[PDB]
């Protein structure tokens, strides 16, 4: 029943811009229920910031994101080309559509 | 499908054994009634209870298998009717009964 | 207790036959099944089908879509419709009190028949 | 009993004598007489050997949340 | 955290699969044991987790009544068994471990499995 | 046990990272390895099983090396279906190739007798004694205590038998109910009598196996074997579950508050189990969470003696039997319960009853 | 391996000529440990 | 212990009670 929308958009952009990523919430939740989550092409997601601001392990500094309430932000300063894959939101059950980048 | 010879033959005062026979057997109880020829039936062997399965009189009922014996100790003239098997089919859904055997004394 | 039907007797190929039966002298109608059964001349018995005080109803997968049973009317009865008799099947009719001894909860099952205890006068029809 | 009471208008009579009054249930204890002796031994270091209310030679500086008299009492 | 996770292979209406999620090198009793649903290049869906000390298992309810999580602790792997499947249900398949397992209490996968791909 | 009112106190109580729990169940554990030290183990009764039907019961015959070494002695024993595996006719105990079977003591009863917790000193508990208090949040007022009231230890999985009812209303809570990971406990106001039963006529046979070690089995039961069954009233029940749906419609979005049975999962789960005269009991509960007036809701029961609950790694429990009968009334204060998830719409939320994890139990 | 000993008449009770050692059916049996002593030394409290 | 050269290793054969008590 929590809705998950995202920003619509391609982001047809070339490595070292930045990039910022949205997702919304449909109740007034904290900032600890909303992860975010790299979805590669064809390999297994992996995890970069647990609780919208507490990064993982093996992860670098590039990634940071806050929010609280609604409109939960994540933002990347530089774009590798490995870092041109989708990007997901997720809330306790429900994962996102996840918004893209070229 | 229940299934019984057509008669058994046996003089008075010995023993005859009824044999009743069919694939529900192994796991229901095999109830037998006594029919004159024109009068109504009567209940011979009943379930008394759920274990013991216990009879009280001449006749009796020995299990084994897939086959069921109707023993009658102490025959006489007055026993001599037909014999009919009953059981309850695999699971409850419907009673049958057998082909009948009719005892004759000798 | 005592079993004693009531019908037509003289029934024709192609018609509905009606047997009712009325029980007298039981104390606990409920805790028994009660089944008719026929025996034609010749033949062993065939069973019809049993119905229950609770309303649970079971016929002879190959009798059923001819008969149907009737249910209590206050004074304890419960009757049985041939449709489509031929005189080809006739034979005489039983009316049966499959008991019941419970011997423990009747809602798990616990309970088991002791046979066709009684047995009423029955009726030849045709 | 006086825990939300304010600070104006008990302290020996009551709730002090209760810092003393298995292998677990007696590890409990030992606990209790160490924090006992590590809050005596803080009061006797602090020339409060036989007192509960002391005045001492620190004052009070303004960076510690200054507050009134009237706000705290 | 080494999970090796089963093969795929295209079942026809009415079959049984029964993937398997093969963990090894932690503490299996206490982890739990998510498994997640990765539509054709759409978003996820969580099929349900395990708890794996008791079996206590909650699915979604979408594949409530088709799906049954069996799990095994002796070779301290975890089972899911689909069965009634339908063309529709082309999909990929992973295993997640999470849900307190890192610092956070709040359900957070990290460790994936290998994938299962079966259409 | 002395109780002292605290005027104009606020605290911020936590039912959920309290260490109470944690201390009560690792305390239990304690007690429960120290008390069955001094009692049989069923080591030397791991042997090939030829076991025939007496119904859920097996009569299975076995020999043992008896209290003279070099002397084998035949014997007979009847073992539910559920406490033995096949490995034909032959069998073994169940767990016996994972864990070490203790048998649990007689003349030594394990009855749940109320204890209390008291404080060491330098310490303090607090009770709260706001009649609506969910378990998280403030207290309107509380109250220093020095020793707890009589918490008795139940056992149980999905109804919380034996507790404290709660004074005035219904009492709800989890630590996130969006959040399905987190089972949630509802207090009942009002008790449900709910009166339990195993009436099989059991004789026990005592086998002796050493030197003053006695293995109790069931053997020959008198009469029917009749079905353990354990009933409730439909009646105060599915009006204290009206209640409950009412009380549960306010916390989450508007939506249709109704009841499914449990998943699937250990006969430990998937039933309500517990635990009558050290009989352990295990009723399935499909009869009370599938969907009005007075009569009985009937529940089928299995009987099982070789248990391992609070799970440890290479132990288990034989329950010796009982001859007789036994009977089991108790009164039902609680209810553990969880919530299905998805994105299943229709605007309907399917609670199904919830077990393991057994500080829950304790958390009430 | 079979072996012998001579036990006396109070250590052991009949079940012919095929006795066992006493309390083996009510008790379980501990031998004194050798090198150990067991007098009763003087002791002070 | 039933031992054979497989070296300073030997490949030792022999039985044991399994955990069905009763059989080797
Ligand atoms: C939960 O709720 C249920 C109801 O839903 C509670 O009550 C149970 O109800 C059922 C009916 O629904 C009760 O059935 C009755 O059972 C007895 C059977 O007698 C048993 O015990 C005797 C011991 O002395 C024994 O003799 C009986 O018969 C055996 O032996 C004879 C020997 O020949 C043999 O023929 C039998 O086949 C048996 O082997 C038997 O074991 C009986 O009293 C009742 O029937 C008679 O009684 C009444 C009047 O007395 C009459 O109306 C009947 O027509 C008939 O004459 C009936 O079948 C059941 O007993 C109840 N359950 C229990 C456990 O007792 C149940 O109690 C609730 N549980 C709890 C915990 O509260
Ligand atoms: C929730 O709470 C209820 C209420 O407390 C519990 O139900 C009680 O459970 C106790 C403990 O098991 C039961 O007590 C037992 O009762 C039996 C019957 O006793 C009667 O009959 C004997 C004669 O046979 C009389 O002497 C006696 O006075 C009674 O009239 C006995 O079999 C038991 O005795 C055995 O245990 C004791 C240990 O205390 C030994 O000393 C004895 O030697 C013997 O082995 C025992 O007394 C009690 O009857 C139950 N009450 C009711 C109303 O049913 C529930 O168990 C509890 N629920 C859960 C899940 O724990
Ligand atoms: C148990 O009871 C406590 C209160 O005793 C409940 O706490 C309540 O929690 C909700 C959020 O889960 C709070 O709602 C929001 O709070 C913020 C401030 O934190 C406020 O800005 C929002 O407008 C909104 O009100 C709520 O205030 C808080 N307290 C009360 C008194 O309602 C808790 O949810 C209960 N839980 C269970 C599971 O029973
Ligand atoms: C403590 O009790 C007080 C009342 O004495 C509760 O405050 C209100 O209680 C009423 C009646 O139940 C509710 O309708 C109000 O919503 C409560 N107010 C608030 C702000 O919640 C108070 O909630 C109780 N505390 C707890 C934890 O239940
Ligand atoms: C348990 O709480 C319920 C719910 O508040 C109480 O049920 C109410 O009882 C009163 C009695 O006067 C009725 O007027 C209300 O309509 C009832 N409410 C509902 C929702 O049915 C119940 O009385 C409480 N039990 C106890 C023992 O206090
Ligand atoms: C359970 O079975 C035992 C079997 O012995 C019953 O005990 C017998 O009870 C009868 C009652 O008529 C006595 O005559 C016997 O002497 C008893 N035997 C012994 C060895 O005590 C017992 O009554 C049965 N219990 C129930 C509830 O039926
Ligand atoms: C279930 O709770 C009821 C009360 O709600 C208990 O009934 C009381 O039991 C005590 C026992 O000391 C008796 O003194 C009272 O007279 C009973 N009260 C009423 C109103 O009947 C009942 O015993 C509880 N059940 C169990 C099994 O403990
Ligand atoms: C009913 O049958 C009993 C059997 O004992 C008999 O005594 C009684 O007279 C009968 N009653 C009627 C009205 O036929
Ligand atoms: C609580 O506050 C009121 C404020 O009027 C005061 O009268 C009362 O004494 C306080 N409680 C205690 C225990 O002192
Ligand atoms: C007391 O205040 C003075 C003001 O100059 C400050 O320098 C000093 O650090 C303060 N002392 C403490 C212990 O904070
Ligand atoms: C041995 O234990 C395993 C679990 O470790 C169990 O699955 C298996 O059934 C047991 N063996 C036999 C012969 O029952
Ligand atoms: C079990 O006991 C019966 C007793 O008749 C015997 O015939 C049978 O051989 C036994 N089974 C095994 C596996 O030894
Ligand atoms: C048990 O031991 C006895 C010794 O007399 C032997 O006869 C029997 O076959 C053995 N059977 C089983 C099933 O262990
Ligand atoms: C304060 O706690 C006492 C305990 O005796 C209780 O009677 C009283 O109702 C509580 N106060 C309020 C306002 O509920
Ligand atoms: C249970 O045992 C008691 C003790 O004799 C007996 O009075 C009662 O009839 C028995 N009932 C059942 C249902 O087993
Ligand atoms: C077994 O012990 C009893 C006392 O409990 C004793 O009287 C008896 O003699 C012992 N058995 C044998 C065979 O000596
Ligand atoms: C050891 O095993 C071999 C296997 O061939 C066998 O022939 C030999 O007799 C065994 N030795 C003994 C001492 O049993
Ligand atoms: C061990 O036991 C088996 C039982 O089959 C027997 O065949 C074998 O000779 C025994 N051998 C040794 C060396 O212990």
């Amino acid at each position: 029943e929590i809705v998950l929308t995202q920003s619509p958009g391609t982001l047809s952009l070339s490595p070292g811009e930045g990039a910022t990523l949205s997702c919304r919430t449909s109740q007034s939740l904290s900032s600890s229920s909303l992860a975010w989550y790299q979805q590669k092409p064809g390999l297994a997601p992996r995890l970069l910031i647990y609780g919208a601001s507490i990064r993982a392990t093996g992860i670098p500094d590039r990634f940071s994101g806050s929010g609280s309430g609604t409109d939960f932000t994540l933002t990347i300063s530089r774009l590798e080309p490995e870092d041109f894959a989708v990007y997901y939101c997720q809330q306790y059950e429900f994962f996102g559509a996840g918004t893209r980048v070229e | 499908e229940l299934t019984q010879p057509p008669s058994v033959s046996v003089s008075p005062g010995q023993t005859a054994r009824i044999t009743c026979s069919g694939a529900p057997l192994t796991s229901r109880f095999t109830y037998w009634y006594r029919q004159k020829p024109g009068q109504a039936p009567v209940l011979i062997i009943s379930r008394s209870s759920q274990r013991s399965s216990g009879w009280s009189g001449r006749f009796s009922a020995s299990w084994s298998g897939t086959t069921v014996t109707l023993t009658i100790r102490g025959v006489q003239a007055d026993d001599e009717a037909d014999y009919y098997c009953q059981s309850s089919d695999t699971s409850d859904s419907y009673k049958m009964f057998g082909g009948g055997t009719k005892l004759t004394v000798l | 207790v005592q079993l004693r039907e009531s019908g037509p007797g003289l029934v024709k190929p192609s018609e509905t036959l009606s047997l009712s039966c009325t029980v007298s002298n039981d104390s606990r109608p409920s805790d028994h099944s009660w089944t008719w059964v026929r025996q034609s001349p010749g033949k062993a018995l065939e069973w019809i089908g049993d119905i229950h005080y609770n309303g649970a109803t079971t016929y002879n997968p190959s009798l059923r879509s001819r008969v149907r049973i009737e249910l209590d009317q206050s004074i304890p009865r419960f009757s049985l419709k041939m449709t489509s008799m031929t005189a080809a099947d006739t034979g005489m009719y039983y009316c049966a009190r499959n008991a019941i001894r419970i011997y423990g909860v009747v809602a798990l099952g616990e309970w088991f028949h002791y046979g066709m205890d009684v047995w009423g006068q029955g009726t030849a029809v045709t | 009993g006086a825990a939300g009471s304010t600070m104006g208008a008990v302290q020996t009579r009551q709730l002090l004598s209760g810092f003393v009054q298995g292998i677990k249930q007696l590890q409990t204890r030992v606990l209790a007489i160490e924090r006992y002796l590590e809050v005596q031994q803080f009061l006797g270091l602090w020339g409060c050997s036989g007192k509960a209310i002391c005045c001492t030679a620190v004052p009070w500086n303004t960076t510690w949340s200054n507050k009134s008299e009237q706000e705290i009492w | 955290v080494q999970l090796v996770q089963s093969g795929a292979e295209l079942k026809k209406p009415g079959a049984s699969v029964k993937v398997s999620c093969k963990a090894s090198g932690y503490t299996f009793t206490d982890s739990y044991m998510h498994w997640v649903r990765q539509a054709p290049g759409q978003g996820l869906e969580w099929m349900g987790w395990i708890n794996p000390n008791y079996g206590a298992t909650n699915y979604a309810h979408k594949f409530q009544g088709r799906v049954t999580m069996t799990r095994d602790t002796s070779i301290t792997t975890a089972y899911m068994e689909l069965n009634r499947l339908r063309s529709d249900d082309t999909a990929v398949y992973y295993c997640a471990r999470g849900n307190f397992l890192r610092v956070d209490y709040t359900w957070d996968f990290q460790h994936w499995g290998q994938g299962t791909l079966v259409t | 046990p002395q109780e002292m009112v605290l005027e104009n106190v606020t605290e911020n109580f936590n039912m959920w990272k309290n260490n109470m729990v944690d201390q009560m169940h690792e305390d239990i554990i304690s007690l429960w390895d120290q008390s069955l030290k001094p009692c049989v183990q069923l080591t030397p009764l791991c042997v090939t099983l030829n076991c025939t039907d007496v119904t859920g019961i097996k009569n299975c015959s076995f020999n043992i090396t008896t209290e003279v070494r070099d002397k084998k002695k035949k014997v007979h024993a009847l073992f539910y279906r559920l406490d033995i595996v096949p490995i034909s006719t032959e069998y073994i105990l169940i767990n016996c190739n994972t864990s070490v079977i203790t048998q649990i003591c007689p003349k030594v009863s394990f009855d749940p007798i109320p204890i209390h917790y008291c404080a060491p000193a330098g310490y303090a508990i607090l009770k709260c004694n706001n009649k609506t208090f969910n378990g998280t949040g403030p207290c309107n007022n509380v109250s220093t205590i020095q020793c707890t009231h009589g918490i008795k230890p139940v056992v149980s999985t999905q109804l919380l038998l034996n507790g404290s009812l709660a004074e005035e209303d219904i009492i709800i809570s989890s630590e996130n109910m969006m959040d399905n990971t987190k089972t949630i406990i509802v207090h009942f106001n009002e008790s449900v009598g709910i009166e339990c039963t195993r009436p099989n006529n059991n004789t026990v046979e005592s086998i002796r196996i050493g030197p003053g070690q006695t293995f109790y089995v069931t053997g020959e039961i008198i009469g029917d074997i009749r079905q353990a069954h354990c009933n409730i009233s439909k009646g105060n029940w599915s009006k204290t579950l009206q209640r409950v749906k009412e009380k549960l419609k306010k916390y989450y979005h508007n939506k249709t508050i109704k009841f499914e049975p449990s998943s699937g999962g250990d006969l430990e789960i998937t039933t309500h189990s517990f635990n009558c005269r050290g009989e352990f009991f295990y009723c399935y509960t499909s009869g009370l969470f599938n969907e009005g007036t007075n009569g009985t809701i009937t529940l089928p029961c299995r009987i099982k003696q070789i248990v391992n609950m609070w799970q440890k790694v290479g132990r288990a429990m034989y329950a010796p039997p009982i001859a007789g009968n036994i009977t089991c009334s108790s009164n039902i204060t609680g209810l553990l319960l969880t919530r299905d998830g998805g994105r299943g719409t229709n605007g309907t939320e399917t609670f199904r009853p919830a077990g393991g994890n057994m500080k829950d139990n304790w958390r009430s």
